[PDB]
DNA sequence: ATCGATGTATATATCTGACACGTGCCTGGAGACTAGGGAGTAATCCCCTTGGCGGTTAAAACGCGGGGGACAGCGCGTACGTGCGTTTAAGCGGTGCTAGAGCTGTCTACGACCAATTGAGCGGCCTCGGCACCGGGATTCTG
DNA sequence: CAGAATCCCGGTGCCGAGGCCGCTCAATTGGTCGTAGACAGCTCTAGCACCGCTTAAACGCACGTACGCGCTGTCCCCCGCGTTTTAACCGCCAAGGGGATTACTCCCTAGTCTCCAGGCACGTGTCAGATATATACATCGAT
């Protein structure tokens, strides 16, 4: 059968998720998440529906963001694997 | 408890597809699940304080609004 | 309760950029909410102006140096242009 | 005659230079620029003695911050000296 | 008119606050990428000091005024008042 | 004419925590700016939050919140007892 | 297996003006009374948020063929640092003037506040077509 | 040069955008008058200019070896493909906890005249810190 040579289903899909605009995490995980953390500082909270929503879309574009410069780093040392170092570089140049 | 567990790793792949990673390294998810951890555990922190100085029981969208604001990003789209 | 908005401001100014096109609701809503978002830096803005001279009235003056401080410049070129000549035609009138 | 083995010297002068606190960059050649750019928005302008002296310590805070900053994405690349690009890169990470 | 001072900023000044820094070893193109990034950071700074000296009607650059500036893009500066 | 500023109560300060010690100007002139930055984040925090509800007066509890934004759990855990304390005698005075 | 040429630190006595303090004085915090509207209370309405039953699938988890990337070695030449003599002009100390920051002093142009008025605005119901979802087809580009 | 994957022509049908109607309370015109700041006049701070003596710093230089970069080498951490099996998806129905509004009422702050003392400048002096000379000994370097 036909098969494709490494990378060029990774181009396609980044095309692909490039041009569409819908949210990428599962709603139940993250509704389930969220109402975990909130236990601890108290108990018996209520969020309304639109709450976790704009909590979901905050998250998204900062992890997008993060990702993005993440790869500026990883080009800088002629590699193209992004590792944990060039987060924490990454991190650490931004004063986080 | 487990619901950690929920952000599995197709996720995070197609997170880091539209930043336009080609090729990912295995330990990037741990690092990455760290990195949420903190961010929602700091913004949950300035919601719930709004939403307790209001004497409310439920915490609405202008709470992680404002919280979001302090931080310093704004969010169009869902008020205020 | 009653909410009030700028959104009919907002569709009398698509319908005179472009008459035929119109705005689902989601752009109305960010539209909304970023016209606040401009109103709060400037008047933000002309508040510091006013107390570093001991001036107890807002002027006209603040929100021009305002404008000249926050926007790049030309569109604060631009923008002067704009208040001055609506001032201009609101005093003549 | 005598001659000391290379970087010994630079060690010392980091050392010496991470406890003084004196001003490194001329007094008079920078008063000179400030005077000369802001003519061009203004002529006839004046400056008190003091605001050259903050500009002053605004700038030399400004430039030993980036050149620390630079440092660590200069050694992330395995090197030791530091170029343009690794300005250029910091720069970019840090949004400006 | 100065038609010319940013020659002004030494090598050896430049060289110095590497050292400040840390910096071992300095490539030999850094100077004049130092000297544009200086002159492109001072112009935004001196842009709104004037910007406020013409709105108060003064003819005298203050130390204030250059401490708003500051302020604004959120270096505030502690020991001038 | 009369100027005003804090140097009198941080030298009482400090002569309460080392008498022996003494101050220069120019550390007397980076104390003197701390108090007027923190001051007025502190008031702007307090005024949004009073804006926010939609209420007419700042109160203690405005402050508690305030504080409890903008110093880290340590300092924020410690300041707010002893305020809590001050208020407590004065009330009680 | 080592030792001596260099550089740092530290120990002591002298000078001189920065900071602590004492005298002076004036403007702004405390005492005392009053008015009212802002805040704090319970009752009521009512709507929406918390949970389950059902079921059928979009999506995650499991193996592996095998690749092109991340990592290291030796090799080597030229960019940069170190050591030196010449000489520039900043630094410092002093003299003269005045642009213009700053302040007191005069008064009227501008605004806040009350009242009666009324139409531009928001609340809800209606409707009909750009959009949306589907199928079957033509065309692309990688290999 | 085969063909998996892609783009999109064309049909049905829907529910959201546009549009209308109802009716109220935010915005308008008019009058009153108390005072913020626009303005003139006067003062004297410190900023601008000018000169000569000194040598720390700067330039221009010589030069050699440490670092930046390059190929040859590799071995395995992952990309892409298929099967299992799932728990996430919609969809329909529960129901009373909590938010939103109303009317009552009391205690809290703002606002005012009175008045007397805390802390804002001026003056003074003395000893804390800046300075010059000598040397213990550590470190770096070639053999």
């Amino acid at each position: 059968p036909h098969r494709y040579r490494p990378g060029t289903v990774a181009l396609r899909e980044i095309r692909r998720y490039q041009k569409s605009t819908e949210l990428l995490i599962r709603k139940l995980p993250f509704q389930r998440l969220v109402r975990e953390i909130a236990q601890d500082f108290k108990t018996d909270l209520r969020f309304q529906s639109s709450a976790v929503m704009a909590l979901q879309e905050a998250c998204e574009a900062y992890l997008v963001g993060l990702f993005e410069d993440t790869n500026l780093c990883a080009i800088h040392a002629k590699r193209v694997t992004i590792m944990p170092k060039d987060i924490q570089l990454a991190r650490r140049i931004r004063g986080e | 408890r487990d619901n950690i567990q929920g952000i599995t790793k197709p996720a995070i792949r197609r997170l880091a597809r539209r930043g336009g990673v080609k090729r990912i390294s295995g330990l990037i998810y741990e690092e990455t699940r760290g990195v949420l951890k903190v961010f929602l555990e700091n913004v949950i922190r300035d919601a719930v304080t709004y939403t307790e100085h209001a004497k409310r029981k439920t915490v609405t969208a202008m709470d992680v609004v404002y919280a979001l604001k302090r931080q310093g990003r704004t969010l169009y789209g869902f008020g205020g | 309760s009653r909410k009030e908005s700028y959104s009919i401001y907002v569709y009398k100014v698509l319908k005179q950029v472009h008459p035929d096109t119109g705005i689902s609701s989601k752009a109305m809503g960010i539209m909304n909410s970023f016209v606040n978002d401009i109103f709060e830096r400037i008047a933000g803005e002309a508040s510091r102006l006013a107390h570093y001279n001991k001036r107890s009235t807002i002027t006209s003056r603040e929100i021009q140096t305002a404008v000249r401080l926050l926007l790049p410049g030309e569109l604060a070129k631009h923008a002067v242009s704009e208040g001055t000549k609506a001032v201009t035609k609101y005093t003549s009138a």
